[PDB]
């Protein structure tokens, strides 16, 4: 979502989540989880080498396994 | 790739996208997608943007037909 500051992009994402909850989306997205990831949280506490890559890889593997 | 090569690529990849989008993609659609993406889209390169145009058109028509 591209736009000027304060136009409602985060509101667009929240509205998509609300549409998922209210179930007005196609069948392919009926029971999908919209999970908001902050990269500062992912990079937190990552002093040693390979820790950030490990965390991101585990996140991606979990996404692939869940599939929703 | 050139325009003719891009059309050949789209015709080769048509079966996968028809299977995913549950629709039928016409040859005139392939030609129009290649021509319009080459003429109007400027920041991207022929095969990728032609594929994107075909895929998004298929998604839009699928969403319009499915919604009820
Ligand atoms: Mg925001």
């Amino acid at each position: 979502l591209i736009g000027e500051p304060g136009v409602g992009k985060t509101a667009i994402a929240e509205g998509l989540a609300q549409a998922i909850v209210n179930n007005e989306v196609p069948e392919t997205l009926k029971d999908k989880r919209v999970m908001s990831l902050d990269m500062g949280t992912v990079v937190a506490g990552t002093k040693y080498r390979g820790e950030f890559e490990e965390r991101l890889k585990k996140v991606m593997e979990e996404i692939q396994q869940a599939g929703n | 790739p050139s325009v003719v090569d891009t059309v050949a690529i789209l015709k080769g990849l048509r079966d996968r996208y028809e299977a995913h989008h549950r629709i039928n993609i016409s040859d005139e659609a392939i030609e129009a997608a290649v021509k319009l993406s080459n003429r109007y889209v400027s920041d991207r390169f022929l095969p990728d943007k032609a594929i994107d145009l075909i895929d998004e058109a298929s998604s839009k028509v699928r969403l319009k037909s499915h919604t009820t």
